[PDB]
C-alpha cells in the first residue's frame, strides 16, 4: 500500500528491468525463486500476530532492505535460526478445527534457500509452553544437532529433540527455573526462581546433573523475560528493569559473574529513564558492545516502545552513544559482522527500520511485516 | 480409584467440619506440607489468602487420569478422601513451585 | 495520550484499556466479543488458572485482587486490545506474570487465546 | 495484666500445675506483668533456645518451622490469631491445642517456654515491620530467617 523509499527503488528497478526485457525481445518464463545464500545480513522477524492463531515469519535481506522469503507457522511459534546458517527452525502448535479441536506441538526444519521442510517431528502430548514469544523459551546446542524447549505445566521440564535423527528424545526435569542457554552439545543453564541459575548436564539416558550456582541478585531486583546470549562468546547479558545490567561468562562451562553496570547515566535515572519493550537488549559479540531501548517512563510501563537506544561497552560499562530513534520502537538487535546494523522493529509501525549501529543513522526500513511483530532474530556466522 | 471426590465445586469454609483434617493455604505455601492420615480419611484444604490456588496431582497419582481440583478464593475449601494406601505428590496449577504431598497408611 | 506515562484508572467505561480493572490485561476485553467484563462469550472455554494484579480503584479508593482468567479454544478476538503491567513481574514469577496465555483448566484442554475477563477474587494490599 | 485463656475453650490458665523449677525468672516475672518475652532476639539465650526447639518441636514443625507433618510456623499466617501476640504464643504452648499438639507444662518450665517461643520467633521468615512482638531496637536488628 504504502511504499518505502527502499522498496520503491527496488520496485523502480524491476519495472526498468521488465521494461527492457521486453523491448529486447525477452519472454516470461515464470519459475520458483530460490533466496540468495544466508549472509551476516540476512534478519529474521517473526510475528505472534498478537496471539492470532496462526502466524509469520520474515526473511529480510538487511543490505538491501528486501524481503526474500516467508515461513508460515502456528500458534506462539519458537523460532531458532542455526548461527552458521545451514537451516533455520521453529517449535509450533496447530489445531484440527483453526484454534479448538485436536492439539498437535512440532519442530518443523527448513532449508535455508528453498525453504521447504526439510523435517517435521511431532512432540508427543502437547508439551510446548505457550506465552509471549522469548527467543531464549526453545534453544538450539552449539553444535546444532538438538533443539530444546520448555514445558510449565504440569511441572518445569526441558523437552530434547535430536534434530539429526528427527526425533523427539525425551523429557527433562528439572528445579523451578525458567529459560534456556545452551554451551555445549549436553549442558544448558536456566535462571530459578530463588536468583540463582541452574547448571543442567545431560545425556540420552539417565537423570540429569543439576548443580545450582550462588545467588546474584535479590527478590526485589527484577530481570527482564528478554536476556541477549552470545553462544559463541558465551556471554549472557541480563538487564533488570532499571537499566542495571548483569552479565554473566559461561565460556569456561561454569558460570562467572562479572561486575554489573548500570546502562542508564545517574542524570538519566534521575529524570525517569527507564529501560522499556519486548526485545530490549542487543549484543554485539566482535565489539563487546551492548545496546538497551530506554526512554522516560513510569515504572510500570515496562513494555511499552522506546525512542532511545543507549551504546556501552561491556568491558568497562562506558557510555559510548545515545541514539534518538526517531520512532517507536520495541525491539532490537544486531548483525554480528565488522560494521553492523542495527536493527528496530516497531510493534505497532509493522516496520523494521535498519540504522547504522554506529552514527544510529537511519538507512533504510521495511515495513508491512504482519500485524503485530515483535521478534528479530539473526546469525552469527563469524 | 485412590481418591474419592466428596464435592466437585469448592465450599464455604465455614462448613468444613469441626475436627477435621485441614490443610492452610496461605502465603504460597501449603502450611502443613506432608500430612500423615490413615486409609479412609478425608482431607480438607483451605485457602487462606486472596490469590487463588488449587491442588493438583498429575496423571498417574491418583487415577489414570490427573486431578485438577478447582480454584479456591480465599475462604474457600475442598476434599479428597484417600482410598488407598501411599505417598501423593500434589501442586498449584499455576503455581508450580507450590508443592505438598500427602501420605496415606 | 503518551503510552509511557503512569496509567491512570477510571471508573466508567469498561470497554476502555484505563478502566480501573484492567490493570493488568493483557489481550483483549471479552465484552467486546459477546461476553461481559467477568463472563467469557458464547462457544469460548473458560480457564480455571491465571494471574492476577492488585488493582486501585479511583471510586472507593481501595485495592482489589483481579484474577485474569483468558477465555479460551477460540482465535484472537481482535476487538478492543489492551496491555496494562501494573505490577507486572517477569516470567519467574509466574503468579504476577502476563505474557503467559492463562488457559488452564478450561474444558476441553483449550489453550487458544481469545480475551480476557476482570473479575475481583478479592481485597488486596 | 495479661489475659491468659486456653486458646481452644477459653478458660483460664492454671499455672499451678507448672513446675516449681523456671517460674521465679526476671524473664518469666516481667512476662506475667507485661505480656512482653524480653527473650526475644536476645543473642545470650539463642544457642539454648535453638536445642530446646530441636528436640521439643523440629520432628513434627521442620528444622526451621517451615513445617513438616506439622504446620508451618515461620511466617505471618497463624491458624490461632493470636499467635502474633507472645501472650497467645505461650498460652498455645502451656495449655495445648487439639491432637497431638497438647500442653507443654509437663514437660518445659515457664522459662524453658519463653525461650523456645524465642527461637520461633527468630525462625519468622516475614517482613520485620510485620514482626508486632518485636521492639523497635529488635525490629532495627532483625533480618528474616534463611537456612
Ligand atoms: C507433633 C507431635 C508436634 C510437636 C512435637 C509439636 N507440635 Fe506444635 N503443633 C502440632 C500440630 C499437629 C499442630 C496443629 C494443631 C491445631 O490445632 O491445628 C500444632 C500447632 C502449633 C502451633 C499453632 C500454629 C498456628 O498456626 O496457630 C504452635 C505455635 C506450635 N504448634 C508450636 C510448637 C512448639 C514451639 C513446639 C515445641 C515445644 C511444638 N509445637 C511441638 C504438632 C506438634
Ligand atoms: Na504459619
Amino acid at each position: 500500500e504504502a511504499e518505502t523509499q527502499a522498496q520503491e527503488t527496488q520496485g523502480q528497478a524491476a519495472a526498468r528491468a521488465a521494461a527492457a526485457d521486453l523491448a529486447a525481445g525477452q519472454d516470461d518464463e515464470p519459475r520458483i525463486l530460490e533466496a540468495p545464500a544466508p549472509d551476516a545480513r540476512r534478519v529474521y522477524v517473526n510475528d505472534p500476530a498478537h496471539f492470532a492463531a496462526v502466524t509469520q515469519q520474515f526473511v529480510i535481506d538487511g543490505e538491501a532492505g528486501r524481503v526474500i522469503g516467508m515461513i508460515d507457522g502456528g500458534f506462539l511459534p519458537n523460532p531458532v535460526v542455526a548461527d552458521d546458517g545451514s537451516f533455520i527452525a521453529h517449535a509450533s502448535t496447530v489445531f484440527s478445527r483453526i484454534a479448538r479441536g485436536e492439539r498437535t506441538d512440532y519442530v518443523e526444519v527448513f532449508d535455508p534457500v528453498t525453504l521447504l521442510p526439510t523435517a517435521d517431528i511431532e512432540l508427543p502430548d502437547a508439551p510446548r509452553f505457550l506465552v509471549g514469544t522469548y527467543p531464549w523459551m526453545t534453544s538450539l546446542t552449539p553444535d546444532g544437532k538438538t533443539l530444546l524447549f520448555y514445558q510449565f505445566s504440569p511441572a518445569p521440564a526441558v523437552g530434547v529433540v535430536d534434530l539429526e535423527g528427527k526425533a523427539f528424545k525425551r523429557m527433562l526435569d528439572v528445579p523451578d527455573c525458567y529459560h534456556i542457554f545452551p554451551t555445549a552439545p549436553d549442558t544448558f543453564f536456566m535462571h530459578c526462581r530463588d536468583g540463582s541459575l541452574a547448571k543442567v548436564a545431560f545425556g540420552t539416558e539417565g537423570t540429569p546433573e543439576i548443580t545450582h550456582t550462588e545467588v546474584f541478585h535479590p527478590e526485589d531486583e527484577f530481570l527482564i523475560n528478554h536476556p541477549a546470549y552470545s553462544q559463541k562468546a558465551g556471554r549472557l547479558v541480563w538487564p533488570t528493569y532499571t537499566g542495571k545490567i548483569h552479565q554473566i561468562d559461561l565460556s569456561s562451562g561454569d558460570a562467572k559473574f562479572l561486575p554489573a553496570v548500570e546502562a542508564l547515566t545517574e542524570a538519566e535515572r534521575a529524570d525517569g529513564w527507564r529501560p522499556g519493550g519486548w526485545q530490549q537488549v542487543a549484543y554485539h559479540r566482535a565489539l563487546d558492545r551492548i545496546y538497551l531501548l530506554v526512554d522516560q517512563r513510569d515504572e510500570w510501563r515496562h513494555k511499552t516502545a522506546s525512542r532511545f537506544v543507549v551504546v556501552l561497552d561491556a568491558k568497562t560499562g562506558e557510555r559510548l552513544a545515545k541514539f534518538e530513534m526517531g520512532h517507536e520502537i520495541d525491539s532490537i538487535n544486531v548483525s554480528q559482522d565488522e560494521k553492523p546494523l542495527l536493527y528496530a522493529l516497531s510493534t505497532g509501525d509493522k516496520t523494521l527500520y535498519i540504522h547504522d549501529a554506529e552514527s544510529g543513522e537511519e538507512l533504510r526500513s521495511v515495513n508491512q511485516l504482519g500485524h503485530g511483530p515483535q521478534v528479530i532474530t539473526t546469525a552469527d556466522m563469524g | 480409584d485412590k481418591a474419592t471426590i466428596p464435592s466437585e465445586s469448592p465450599f464455604a469454609a465455614a462448613e468444613v467440619a469441626d475436627g477435621a483434617i485441614v490443610v492452610d493455604i496461605a502465603k504460597m505455601k501449603y502450611e502443613t506440607p506432608e500430612l500423615h492420615v490413615k486409609v479412609g480419611d478425608t482431607v480438607t484444604w483451605i485457602n487462606r489468602e486472596a490469590m487463588p490456588h488449587n491442588v493438583h496431582f498429575v496423571a498417574g497419582v491418583l487415577g489414570e487420569a490427573a486431578l485438577k481440583g478447582p480454584m479456591m478464593k480465599k475462604e474457600q475449601a475442598y476434599s479428597l478422601t484417600f482410598t488407598e494406601a501411599g505417598t501423593y505428590d500434589y501442586h498449584c496449577t499455576p503455581h508450580p513451585f507450590m508443592r505438598g504431598k500427602v501420605v496415606v497408611e | 495520550t503518551d503510552p509511557r506515562a503512569k496509567w491512570v484508572p477510571q471508573d466508567n467505561d469498561i470497554q476502555a484499556c484505563d478502566y480501573w480493572r484492567h490493570c493488568s490485561i493483557d489481550g483483549n476485553i471479552c465484552d467486546c466479543s459477546g461476553g461481559s467484563l467477568t463472563n467469557c462469550p458464547p462457544g469460548t472455554k473458560l480457564a480455571t488458572a491465571s494471574w492476577v494484579a492488585s488493582c486501585y480503584n479511583p471510586t472507593d479508593g481501595q485495592s482489589y485482587l483481579i484474577a485474569y482468567r483468558d477465555c479460551c479454544g477460540y482465535n484472537v478476538s481482535g476487538r478492543c486490545p489492551c496491555l496494562n503491567t501494573e505490577g507486572e513481574l517477569p516470567v519467574y514469577r509466574p503468579e504476577f506474570a502476563n505474557d503467559i496465555i492463562w488457559c488452564f483448566g478450561a474444558e476441553d484442554d483449550a489453550m487458544t487465546y481469545h480475551c480476557t475477563i476482570s473479575p475481583i477474587v478479592g481485597k488486596a494490599s | 495484666a495479661p489475659q491468659f485463656f486456653n486458646i481452644i475453650d477459653g478458660s483460664p490458665l492454671n499455672f499451678d500445675d507448672a513446675m516449681e523449677e523456671g517460674r521465679d525468672t526476671e524473664a518469666v516475672k516481667h512476662f506475667l506483668e507485661t505480656g512482653e518475652n524480653v527473650y526475644n532476639e536476645d543473642p545470650e539465650i539463642l544457642p539454648e533456645a535453638e536445642e530446646l526447639y530441636a528436640g521439643m518441636c523440629s520432628g513434627c514443625h521442620g528444622h526451621y518451622a517451615e513445617g513438616k507433618i506439622g504446620p508451618g510456623l515461620n511466617d505471618a499466617y497463624w491458624t490461632y490469631p493470636g499467635n502474633e501476640t507472645d501472650v497467645g504464643l505461650f498460652s498455645t504452648l502451656y495449655g495445648g491445642a487439639t491432637g497431638q499438639m497438647g500442653p507443654m507444662w509437663g514437660s518445659l518450665t515457664l522459662d524453658e517456654m519463653l525461650r523456645t517461643m524465642a527461637w520461633v520467633r527468630h525462625l519468622y521468615t516475614g517482613d520485620p515491620k510485620d514482626a508486632s512482638w518485636l521492639t523497635d531496637e529488635q525490629k532495627a536488628g532483625f533480618t528474616p530467617f534463611q537456612p
